[PDB]
This record gives C-alpha cells, structure tokens and sequence, in this order.
C-alpha cells in the first residue's frame, strides 16, 4: 500500500519506513423472492444450487447427498376474516460453500429464520436480523521509543478494524384474493 | 502502490534493475539511472489490463 | 396505545449534547467485577461525578451530520444503562451499581450526568405538519430499510420544522436510470406506508420513533408530508 | 358439481347431515355428487355444497433479505533500521 | 438433460443416481365452471452444473416454484420471482495522499460493483376445451 | 365459437405502425420496484405520454419485410401489458400501474399510446375470398409448422387482397428433388387441412389467428384459396 | 368459521361440551365448524 | 486492451523486445525503436481470429 522511506548511508545506514494501508469497503446485498399461495396451503420458492455428496456407502445406503445454497421461501398462510395473515414461513440464504468448489470438505453458509406471525396484509415486519459489530484494535509498539510523543507514532504499529456485517428479513402479505375476488 | 488495479513501480525498478540499467543512490537527495530498459517492456505488460 | 408508546419508551435511550461530555468523560473502569455490564455489579469511575451526582446517564457517541456548509455533526448519546447509582471512593473513583436497560456498558466508556425527561402517552394521536420535510439518517440500528418501527434521527433543517412539526410520512426516493436512452438516472420519491412519531429534544435533532406501514426505507431517505 | 369442494369431501358432509338425525354417488372426473336422498337433507347438503364451493384465496407473500456490510480496516507499520551501529526496530 | 452419480454402494444399493437439470412443468389443472383453473403446478428452471461437467462434486442450479393457484383463462399470474440486487463498494486509500482532492483520485482505489438480477415465472392457461367443446 | 374467438382475442396483442414510436419511444424504467412485469405495480417512464394519455400499450417490435423491391417492413408491435394507468411526477416521468397480459415489459421497453379497438365473435362463420393468395412470416411464436391455430402476420400484396377477402386455405410448399435422373428439386405446394380467420389493420399487415387442421406448416408457406 | 381456532380443536371443545352433560361438522378449508345440536 | 477480442500491444512490444529490435524511452517524450520484426509475426498470429 503505502510507504516512506528515508535513507542515509553514508555517514550512517538509517532506513526509515512507513507503510500504511487503509481499507474502506461497503456492500449491500437485496434479495426479494415473491411467491402466491392459496391459503392454507403450502408455496416454495427456491433459486440457488444443491451440492451433492457422494456417500455411497457400500451396505446399501447410497446417499448422494444434497443440499441446495439458495434463497428460499417455504409458507403456510392462513388468512384471518381482517385482513391478516398468520404464516408459518421459512425464509433461507444461503450461500455455495467454496470448500464445496474446493472438492474439499464444503462448508456452506446458512443464514435462516423460520417461524410462524401474524401481518395485516398492508403490513411489513421483520421476521429476524442480526447485526454483527466487530470492533478490532491492535498496538504494537517498542516501549522506549512508543513512549515519544513524536517518535512513537514512528514506533508504535497500529491496526484498527471495524467490520459490522447486519443481516435482516422482512416480510408483507398482499392477498390476492382482492383480485382474484374480483376476478 | 494500488489495490484495484495494484501498481507499485518501485518493485518494477526492481525488475529493471535485473533488466540492466544503472542506479546510484547514495542519500535520498541523491540518486540517478541509465540505460532503462524496464519502462516499455514492464509498463506494457504489467499495464496490459 | 400505551403499548407502542411502550416500545418507543424503551427505545428511548439516545440524548443531546455530545460535545459536553466528549469534553468532559467521566471514565469508567474496574476489574474488581470484570464486566461490561451488569445488573446491580460494582463498576469504578474516575471523575467529579463520583462527587456529585448519584445517578448518572451512560452514552456512546454517535453523529449526526447535517448542514454540510455548517458541517456540523449533533451526536447521539445512546443511553446504556437505564440507571446507576453511586459510593464514593478516594482517588476521585467511585462504586457504583447498574440498573441495566439492555445497553452493554463497555469497561472503558464514557459517562454522563442523569437527566430524567417525562415522556407520555398524549403523543399517540400523532401531530402532523406536512409543511416539515427532512431527510432521516444515523439510526442505532444502522440498517437501511428497517421497517414496522425503529428510533431514527430527523435532520436539523428538518429538526427546526419537527420543533413546528411532529408528524410526517415516510418517502423513499429511488433512482430511475434511463438505460436504453440517455442511462441518465433520475431519483424519484415513493410515499411509503407508515409515518414518524417524533419526540423533539431542542437544541439537537428530533428522536422519532417511525412506525413503518410495511415500506422498507434506507437509512437516508425523505420523511415529508 | 362441486369444483372448489372435492366430492369426497361433499360426501363427508352428507354423512354429517345423516349424523344429524340416503344413496350418495361420487364422479371423479367432474368432481359432481349425485345423492338420491330425502329433499331436506339434500337441500341442507346443497347449502353446505354453496359454502364450500368458495374459491380459495391466493396471497403473494414477499419477504425480502438486505445484507449491508460495512468495513473500515487502517494498518500502519513503522520501521527504523540501521545495520552500520546495529540499530534496527 | 440428467446427470447420474455412480453410487454403486455394494450392499445391494446400487444408485444410478441421476437428476435432470431442465425447464419442467408438472401441472395438475383443476377446472371451475367460471373459465378459471385451479392448478397446482410445479414450475422448474434447473442448469446443469459446471462442476459435474468437472466430474468433480456436481452443485446443479435449480430455480424451481411449486404452488397451487386459482388463475381465469385469460389471465396470467406471477406464481413466483425473485430479484436480487448486489450492491458492493470499495474503497482503498492511502490516507495522507488519498485526502489530497486532485491526488486522492490518483491514490484511492475504486471498485464499484452492482449486479442485479432477477428471475420471474407467470403463468397463463387458455382453456383447450374452447376448441375442443366445438371440436 | 366465442371460446374460438376468446382464444383468439387473448391472442390480439399485435398493433400497426412500429415506425411512429420507433421514432418517439415512451421509455420505461424503474428500479423502486425492480420488475420486467407486474399487475398494478409501479413503473416510471419518461415522456410527454406521462404528461398526456393515461392509459398505454406496450409493444416489442417485430418486422414484416415484404415486397423485397420495396424492401419495406411493416413491423409488429406485440402489445405487452393489457393496460396501464399513470400518476404524473415530475421531471417528466410517470408511475404507473399495470394490468398485465401474458407478457413481461421489459424494464428498458418502449411504450406507445393506448388504441382501444373492438373485436366481435362475428368474424366467426368466416368470409372467404379465394382470389386473395399470399406468403405468410413473422410470427410471435418463430416456429415452423406451428398448429391448432396462431396468430400469423400475411404478407403485403397479401394483405391488399386481405382487404379484399378475410378467409383462406392453408399450402405448405416442399421441394421435390428428382434425385436419380437430375438432383433437380421442384417445389410443389400441398394443400393442408386448415384454415385462417383474419382481421385486417389496413396501412399495416393482417393478423390472423389460423386454425391448423393437423398440418404443420413452415413460418413461410402459402396461404391460398 | 374459526380463523384462530383450528376446526378439531373446535370440535373437542364441543365434545368436552357434551362431557359437561349433536351433529358437528368441519371444513378444513375454511377452518368452519357446523353444528346441529341444542341450542344452549 | 479490448475484451471482446482483448488486445494489448504494449506486452506484443515485450514480445517484440524479445525478438530483437532496439527501443530506447528516457522520458515520456522521447522515446525511439529500430529493427522491430513484432509487427509482421506477433500481430499476424495474435489477430489470426
């Protein structure tokens, strides 16, 4: 990244660096999947990849396991005469590993909430979230010459980091029976 | 030197110097090269992207 | 009613004046009970406020920029513990124990005085003048697009219309770019369900506890009505 | 016929209405009960028929996932050495 | 087309395992007499896997919608979708030359990255009877 | 025959002068709600189409190249949603909402005004003028030998007896090639069982929705009486 | 019609109904109970 | 570079270099390059496509 360098040679050999670096990314993923259901019945929908696993093992039990990396809704509404729904929902995301790309033995992320809530239909709630704060500092530094005011920043190696990662779901129920009523 | 695209010339000095020319540098106020080869032949390909 | 008020009433934890104790910390620190938080647990504290004041408010520093001209930033004091009170040790230190409302109290954070404020029920009805129209940013949360409810800070050319108006309706504006065109992109406000109950503390920005009727808002978007 | 309602389920029904105090026919492929039975019950098994041939209501559901990540990280590492008197941090 | 798995588990199990990465709709219609149907239907959009064209560990892509709808004849819903909108930034800079206005530009490093995509399936069934009736 | 015609008339997306929006589109966009097609959701677009007609169709752009020494294409604007209404908003955009069609507007697409034109099930019993024989191309589907019935676009001169006469027989035409005495292949036309029902949009094509009887036959084939 | 309820746990309620000293019917659709019985 | 049909003639220079010819740059302005047969073969069989 970046560096200064001093040198002398001549009269003495002092080389003095500094090398910093610093680091700023921001990312902000927004996946929606929208899926119509008849009420009291059961609607999927899933995008995403099954990785397998080849466990044939030999005494008859041939797994060729699977899983699918994806996003993915799973929902049982049941709809209440005002315009409500109380819905067992099961909201998943979740990532190919790349141990699994790695034909190693493969990790893959999840990041799922599943549970049952009642919405009016105009109405959004967040079924789950979590944030993550991390808060990372690091000093290092000669204690003689870290003492100097001047000299310590010379002499004194600080990494800082901070990395906050929020995940959060929503949900909001339109009936279509206010259409499909109609029609 | 940069991240998206690093480019950190100093280390491709280096590879010039391996290509030929000749660098004194006996203080920071002091330095001095010729017969560089490392300019079109390093910059272009490192700079291909 | 009372209920949401309730939930507003627990969010209640953000407070003015920053810059005070940011020029004078009262530090807290101690070993003795290893924790960063506690319910009732002794932690020391380094500062006249040992002293004096018994009970005290507990705040990390947020900012909130606006007026970028002015270029000025009135913080958010996010108060930790909901209470403390104090015994007084030499050294200018303290022992104090912690009624704790949910806000982990970092060993080495920053204390404040105790300013109790009342807070009531009336402002359920709402009290909307459209003529306020700011933009929103520094949540707690941080999160944009946070929805059903959550504490936002109304900005200060927005905050001296929140000291006319209390109520106003959420707007996200989103960009339409012109791709097969010009692909020139121009930001266009959506109403979104849902409106801002707003608590205005003078002299810093307005704490809104927004109720948001499904539309999920980024964390700077317009609140306008 | 009953197209919202199975006819097996219509059958059912008209075991409730026989439970309340009588040949029923089931067609599969048209969902359509034919039953050769008292008028009254047949008339109370008709309502229960218009009650359940009701449509099904259809609901579009979106709940949506935002993932926000925010990463500030600054290193800064300080170097001062000298091998002429053998002074090097 | 189906990729197998050789899972020949000696014990008796031999699974010729296979799965077909395919467009697919599996329907059930049900018809009411007001020209609507109600259909459920199974709607699959699946690509063969790169990794099983590896012949490595096989991840096929499935984007697959399975619901029971209540649609009139000439009339087309929307039985799933899904966008997805990645926004990503990132900025590296050395901070003293980074704050310069005209040199920050020559050392920060910019990468902006937005890729969306998103995945639709409507559906609509025209009655054959139409014709079938007067046929 | 109404159901015939019912299937026909959700078949009747197709409409006359490419040319006119090809030279002023109504651009669509919009990412508020990032969608290729809703019913009722919100789309922006840019144009005085906002600022005038409410409702709208949408239409993808085929071309019908007939008359190779005029080289002329008619094109084919496949009407995408059934209909749309329009809130105005500044900056010359709209926010619409969309009763939808079978077919997905495309977030980049052109849109063109609303032309309400009426169809009867009168077309039913047929009008059959023998005289007017003409090539058929360009349809939707792309597909050769599609069946049961389509909606086919007849050629020009085609068209012109068209206005003349609304029914005719279908002929695909297959080469025959004397393969053992001179490789010369002859084409002949072979009457298929089938029949088109035509409704004209003079100055522009004929769309007709053919009824197959089992032939299969090519985009290009003769249609004749 | 119990939307809250599910129709066999209706259908229970009305049978401890009956314990406490007759004709129920459910639909599974609607989650709606009839029943032909006394009227108290 | 393009992308498409990328191309890069800067790293065709290195390979031009490589051939034999003398390119000579001490600064951005001055810059010269003789006995250069990269041209006729790099480019022939690069954008053979």
């Amino acid at each position: 990244s970046g560096i200064g360098i001093g040198f002398i040679t001549d009269n003495i050999i002092l080389d003095l660096q500094l090398s910093a670096m610093e680091k700023t990314g921001n990312g902000e993923i927004v996946s929606q999947p929208k899926v119509v259901t008849s009420d009291k019945e059961t609607a999927k929908i899933l995008k995403g990849s099954e990785v397998p696993y080849q466990e044939a093992s030999s005494s008859g039990a041939t797994s060729t396991s699977f899983k699918e990396a994806a996003l993915s809704l799973e929902v049982t509404p049941q709809i209440t005469p005002d315009n409500r729904i109380i819905v067992e929902v099961k909201v998943t995301k979740d990532a190919p590993d790349y141990q699994n790309m790695l034909n190693g033995v493969p990790p893959i992320n999840k990041n799922e909430v599943n549970a049952k809530i009642l919405v009016n239909d105009g109405e959004t709630i967040v079924i789950g979230g979590v944030f993550s704060n991390e808060q990372s500092k690091s000093v290092e530094k000669v204690p003689f010459l870290g003492e100097l005011p001047y000299l310590g920043r010379l002499f004194r190696r600080d990494t800082v980091t901070d990395r906050k990662n929020e995940l959060l779901v929503f949900l909001t129920p339109r009936i279509m029976n206010n259409q499909a009523i109609a029609i | 030197s940069g991240y998206g695209k690093d480019g950190n010339i100093g280390i491709k000095d280096e590879d010039g110097m391996n290509c030929g020319p000749i660098a004194g540098s006996c203080t920071f106020p002091t330095t001095g090269t010729s017969k560089s080869p490392s300019p079109f032949v390093d910059l272009g390909a490192k700079d291909a992207t | 009613p009372l209920d949401k008020i309730n939930s507003f009433l627990l969010a209640n934890r953000i407070v003015d004046d920053e810059k005070t104790f940011t020029s004078a910390p009262y530090i807290v620190a101690g070993n003795a009970e290893r924790i960063v938080s506690g319910t009732g647990d002794r932690i020391y504290a380094r500062g006249k406020f040992a002293d004096g004041q018994p009970a005290y408010g507990i705040f990390r520093q947020g900012k909130v920029y606006i007026d970028p001209k002015t270029k000025e930033v009135l913080g958010i004091n996010a108060d930790d513990i909901g209470g403390g009170e104090v015994v007084a040790t030499e050294g200018d230190v303290a022992t104090l124990a912690l009624t704790r409302t949910t806000q982990e109290v970092r060993l080495g954070d920053r204390l404040f005085p105790t300013e109790e404020r009342a807070v009531n029920s009336t402002f359920m009805p709402g009290e909307p003048s459209r003529e306020v129209k700011g933009e929103i940013i520094d949540v707690p949360r941080g999160v944009t697009q946070i929805g059903q409810f959550d504490v936002v800070t109304l900005n200060r050319g927005q905050r001296d219309g929140l000291a006319e108006g209390n109520v106003l309706a959420i707007y996200k504006v989103g960009e339409t770019v012109r791709d097969r065109v010009t692909g020139e992109s121009v930001k266009i406000p959506d109403e979104r369900a849902g409106l801002l109950m707003v608590f205005r503390t003078y002299k810093k920005l307005s704490y809104a506890l927004v109720l948001m009727a499904s539309r999920p808002l980024s964390v700077t978007d317009r609140v306008q009505n | 016929q009953v197209n919202y309602a199975k006819a097996a389920d219509i059958a059912k029904l008209f075991q409730s209405v026989t439970s309340d105090g009588g040949s029923i026919t089931v067609d599969d492929r048209t969902n359509s009960i034919i039953a050769y039975q008292p008028q009254e019950r047949l008339d109370e098994l008709r309502r229960i028929v218009s009650q359940l041939d009701i449509p099904v209501r259809q609901v579009m559901i979106e709940a949506r996932i935002v993932e926000a990540n925010v990463g500030y990280d600054k290193s800064l590492g300080v170097r001062w050495g000298g091998a002429y008197h053998k002074g090097n941090w």
